[PDB]
């Protein structure tokens, strides 16, 4: 009767049968069916690393079968930059990514902001273009002291 | 049911429709009403008497022959033998409206199109009468107009010998009577044959019934058109909400989820739209064929080709899936002979 | 639940689908998943939303009463408890999903309705030849309408009947012509 | 009868309600849906105004227009569906005019239940009411009947009427009122032989 | 012309909706005048018989 008040948007109901919306079932339960992987992802080989490549060559790693707990980064590493497109910071936690690529150079600080989906400069242009519809996150920081 | 076609079990959709609840009351409004109208349609058409008349038992009609489109009682059914014909030309997209979900449950509701209706929230609702409860006010309309001719219409249902009905309506034509009771032979004869060859003109062609299986295919197409339209992305990153609520966090989300939800209730209102412009027209059908129950079956009617091509002797209503089929007795006039006149 | 990174609502049964090794989700026409493999099992599942099943509520006037009749079309009775998913819901509604008044007609399962052997005029039509009404201790109860009052013709090839007498009745007819006439 | 049935329920002229409300209803739901965001931060224009500015506010001005815009346009498309039932309903209501009050219809049914005798318009408010006087038999009583008569070898058939019998004698009536007449050769007329 | 593509198909997909729109009005107009032309031509076949 009250699911008929609801639908209907009064407190009276006039004789007859009514078509109702469907109030009655609520979730109130939680499933998590994640792969079975174990190895921590290589956060040290891509992001601790003694010499990252040239702007012009710059190097390609794939990354598989490893669990993505960025949160180890935490402790050592601080980003100036960490822009992501096609998925939101917050959700990366939750996602499990089928073809991980790890891009990594070295450029100019001031080149920073033309690694970016539809930017132009002498990066963007002759060294290394992103895709328009670009689905992934871009990570700088500051190396002053190793570069 | 908006909330399920749009969102789908989603409550971060049902909190983003709520801003746009009216319309989805207003929709529903809509369907309720054309629903409520398709019931009257079926009334208006066949309840037209009250008294339900049971066929005579013993069938002395003159030479008459109306066991084709009276009922018989050995079929479960109260259903003519035309009339059967009539349901196995039509083809409807599912019958018995109740599709249970232990029937729907697994692959096969990918499978079946009538499945992924009921789980986006398109449901077909049964109709008040059922083909027996048609079936039993045809056969009322048959045996009052056989028994009684056109009085039972009038008032008191007053029996009459049907020969002498026949002589009525052969004076409603410009026919003098004695020209039926002279050739009551031939007549009835001629009747025969003609309720024959619809028969087997029935039983042979399967595109006879063109238009109402053509309600029904458009009634059809237009519910799976409204399924198919839930694969579009409507200017969002993807066409499921899913995608969008794993990827998005939710002020990224709601921009997503709005384009979805504006195309999705486009898609609604699109559909209703064009169901009440359909409802529109069948009504107009069904009120014209509430005036050939009342004027023709009911009645002889003087209206040049209202009832047939000829001159209207008398009509017989049989029920078809959706619909209604006459059959139009006609006297037509043949092997003119030349002659010199006079004023 | 949450399918390697497919988060969504629903109810998870067993799957006759055959994935290719190459292949982790299924599609229907809408484009929403319906088939999902099982990360720890490889294991085919698929996905049916919860709600499921038109709902009817029939009422007399709340001025009236306050009693309901529910009408679950497209299940059977048996089946009424797990297409609504009666036990996570309202002991309310569970009184509602079983009761005692359960009655199979065409149109689905009617519960809460008492189911009489009589037939009058339809006062609010359920579908498929059934009706229910308020009536008497009043109560709402269920049953196949009335088309009218049996009737026969007693004919004979050499009888008529010939009225004797007559009414003068006069009936109304309305009609609407015309609708409010609006600017904007 | 027909004045105490209408002083006295009240529901009578349903149509004509009903017509009234759904417009009413319709104007009522137009007005209700300016509180829709349709996506906008807000369902009223001044609050956007206020918080944003011109660049930031034009998003969101135009996520109003749209949606504003298509709440008129269902309206309107509503209400020429309408428009459309009501004037097709007016020209019956036309033609009932012409036909009943102005003639009389042998149209079974068009006019009342009955033979139509004679209708009377009377105006309702956005509405006709039309009285239509009709002529039911009643009271019917069974005879025996024949379709023709032989007299000298010859058939005779009735002008107009029907040959019924009280038991023993044999007259002519008319075949809505029981007026019976002795058979003559003005009530009759003669065609052909017996046999036939 | 003055937009890259990511930045391109929001405007673009402003202007299909908006046209669809239009056509969408144009259609459902069109529906209802075919059919009072509809009505008129069956009392124009009436008529005629
Ligand atoms: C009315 O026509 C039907 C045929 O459509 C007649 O039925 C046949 O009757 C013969 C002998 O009486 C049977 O051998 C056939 O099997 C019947 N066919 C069917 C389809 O029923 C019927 O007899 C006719 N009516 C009368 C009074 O004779
Ligand atoms: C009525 O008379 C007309 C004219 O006498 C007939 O018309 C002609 O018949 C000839 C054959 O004898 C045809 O070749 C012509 O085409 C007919 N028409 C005309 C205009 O000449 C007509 O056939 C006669 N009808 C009957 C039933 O006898
Ligand atoms: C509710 O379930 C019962 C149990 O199967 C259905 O009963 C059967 O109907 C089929 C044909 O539809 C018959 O072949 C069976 O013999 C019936 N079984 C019984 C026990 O009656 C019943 O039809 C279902 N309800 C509805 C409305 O169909
Ligand atoms: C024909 O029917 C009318 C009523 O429809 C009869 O008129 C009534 O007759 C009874 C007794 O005969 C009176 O008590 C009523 O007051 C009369 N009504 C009116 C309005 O006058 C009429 O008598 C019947 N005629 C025949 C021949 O039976
Ligand atoms: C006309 O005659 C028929 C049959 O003689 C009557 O019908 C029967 O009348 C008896 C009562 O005498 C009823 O029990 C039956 O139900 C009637 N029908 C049949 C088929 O037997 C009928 O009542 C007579 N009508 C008039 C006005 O006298
Ligand atoms: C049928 O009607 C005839 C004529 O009205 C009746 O015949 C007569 O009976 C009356 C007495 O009731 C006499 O006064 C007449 O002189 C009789 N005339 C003739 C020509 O016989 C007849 O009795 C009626 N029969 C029935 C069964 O009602
Ligand atoms: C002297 C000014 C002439 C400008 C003419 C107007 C055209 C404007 C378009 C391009 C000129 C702007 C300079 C581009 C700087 C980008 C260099 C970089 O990305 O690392
Ligand atoms: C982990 O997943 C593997 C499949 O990769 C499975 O064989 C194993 O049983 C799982 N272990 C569990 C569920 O404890
Ligand atoms: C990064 O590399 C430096 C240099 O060896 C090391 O001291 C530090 O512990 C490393 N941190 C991580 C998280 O690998
Ligand atoms: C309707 O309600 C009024 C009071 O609100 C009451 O007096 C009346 O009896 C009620 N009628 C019905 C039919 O419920
Ligand atoms: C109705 O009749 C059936 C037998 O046809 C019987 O089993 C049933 O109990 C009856 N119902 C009532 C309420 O009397």
């Amino acid at each position: 009767l009250s699911e008929t008040k609801c639908t209907l948007k009064s407190f009276t109901v006039e004789k007859g049968i009514y078509q109702t919306s469907n109030f009655r079932v609520q979730p109130t339960e939680s499933i998590v069916r994640f792969p079975n992987i174990t190895n921590l992802c290589p956060f040290g080989e891509v992001f601790n690393a003694t010499r990252f490549a040239s702007v012009y060559a710059w190097n390609r790693k794939r990354i598989s079968n490893c669990v993505a707990d960025y949160s180890v980064l935490y402790n050592s590493a601080s980003f100036s930059t960490f822009k992501c497109y096609g998925v939101s910071p917050t959700k990366l936690n939750d996602l499990c990514f089928t073809n991980v690529y790890a891009d990594s150079f070295v450029i100019r600080g001031d080149e920073v902001r033309q690694i970016a989906p539809g930017q132009t400069g002498k990066i963007a242009d002759y060294n290394y273009k992103l895709p328009d519809d670009f689905t992934g996150c871009v990570i700088a920081w500051n190396s002053n002291n190793l570069d | 049911d908006c909330t399920m076609y749009i969102c789908g079990d989603s409550t971060e959709c049902s909190n983003l429709l709520l801003q746009y609840g009216s319309f989805c009351t207003q929709l529903n409004r809509a369907l309720t009403g054309i629903a409520v109208e398709q019931d009257k349609n079926t009334q208006e058409v066949f309840a037209q008497v009250k008294q339900i008349y049971k066929t005579p038992p013993i069938k002395d009609f003159g030479g008459f022959n109306f066991s084709q489109i009276l009922p018989d009682p050995s079929k479960p059914s109260k259903r003519s033998f035309i009339e059967d014909l009539l349901f196995n030309k039509v083809t409807l997209a599912d019958a018995g409206f109740i599709k249970q979900y232990g029937d729907c449950l697994g692959d096969i509701a990918a499978r079946d199109l009538i499945c992924a209706q009921k789980f986006n929230g398109l449901t077909v609702l049964p109709p008040l009468l059922t083909d027996e409860m048609i079936a039993q006010y045809t056969s009322a309309l048959l045996a009052g107009t056989i028994t009684s001719g056109w009085t039972f219409g009038a008032g008191a249902a007053l029996q009459i010998p049907f020969a002498m009905q026949m002589a009525y309506r052969f004076n409603g034509i410009g026919v003098t009577q004695n020209v039926l009771y002279e050739n009551q032979k031939l007549i009835a004869n001629q009747f025969n044959s003609a309720i024959g060859k619809i028969q087997d003109s029935l039983s042979s062609t399967a595109s006879a019934l063109g238009k109402l299986q053509d309600v029904v295919n458009q009634n059809a197409q237009a519910l799976n058109t409204l399924v198919k339209q839930l694969s579009s992305n409507f200017g969002a990153i993807s066409s499921v909400l899913n995608d969008i609520l794993s990827r998005l966090d939710k002020v990224e989300a709601e921009v997503q989820i709005d384009r979805l939800i504006t195309g999705r209730l486009q898609s609604l209102q699109t559909y209703v739209t064009q169901q009440l412009i359909r409802a529109a027209e069948i009504r107009a059908s069904a009120n014209l064929a509430a005036t050939k129950m009342s004027e023709c079956v009911l009645g002889q009617s003087k209206r040049v080709d209202f009832c047939g091509k000829g001159y209207h002797l008398m009509s017989f209503p049989q029920s078809a899936p959706h619909g209604v089929v006459f059959l139009h007795v006609t006297y037509v006039p043949a092997q003119e002979k030349n002659f010199t006149t006079a004023p | 639940f949450n399918f390697n990174g497919l988060t969504g609502t629903g109810v998870l049964t067993e799957s006759n689908k055959k994935f290719l090794p190459f292949q982790q989700f299924g599609r229907d026409i809408a484009d929403t998943t319906d088939a999902v493999r099982d990360p720890q099992t490889l294991e085919i599942l698929d996905i049916t939303p919860c709600s499921f099943g038109g709902v009817s509520v029939i009422t007399p006037g709340t001025n009236t009463s306050n009693q309901v009749a529910v009408l679950y079309q497209d299940v059977n009775c048996t089946e009424v408890p797990v297409a609504i998913h009666a036990d996570q819901l309202t002991p309310t509604w569970r009184v509602y999903s079983t009761g005692s008044n359960v009655f199979q007609t065409r149109a689905g399962c009617l519960i809460g309705a008492e189911h009489v052997n009589n037939s009058y005029e339809c006062d609010i039509p359920i579908g498929a030849g059934i009706c229910a009404s308020y009536q008497t201790s009043q109560s709402i109860i269920a049953y196949t309408m009335s088309l009218g009052a049996e009737n026969s013709v007693a004919y004979s090839n050499n009888s008529i009947a010939i009225p004797t007498n007559f009414t003068i009745s006069v009936t109304t007819e309305i009609l609407p012509v015309s609708m409010t006439k609006t600017s904007v | 009868k027909i004045q105490d049935s209408l002083s006295s329920t009240a529901s009578a002229l349903g149509k004509l309600q009903d017509v009234v409300n759904q417009n009413a209803q319709a104007l009522n739901t137009l007005v209700k849906q300016l509180s829709s965001n349709f996506g906008a931060i807000s369902s009223v224009l001044n609050d956007i105004l206020s918080r944003l500015d011109k660049v930031e506010a034009e998003v969101q001005i135009d996520r109003l227009i749209t949606g504003r815009l298509q709440s008129l346009q269902t309206y309107v498309t509503q209400q020429l569906i309408r428009a459309a039932e009501i004037r097709a309903s007016a020209n019956l209501a036309a033609t009932k005019m012409s036909e009943c009050v102005l003639g009389q219809s042998k149209r079974v049914d068009f006019c009342g239940k009955g033979y139509h005798l004679m209708s009377f318009p009377q105006s309702a408010p956005h509405g006709v009411v039309f009285l239509h006087v009709t002529y039911v038999p009643a009271q019917e009583k069974n005879f025996t009947t024949a379709p023709a008569i032989c007299h000298d070898g010859k058939a005779h058939f009735p002008r107009e009427g029907v040959f019924v019998s009280n038991g023993t004698h044999w007259f002519v009536t008319q075949r809505n009122f029981y007026e019976p007449q002795i058979i003559t050769t003005d009530n009759t007329f003669v065609s052909g032989n017996c046999d036939v």
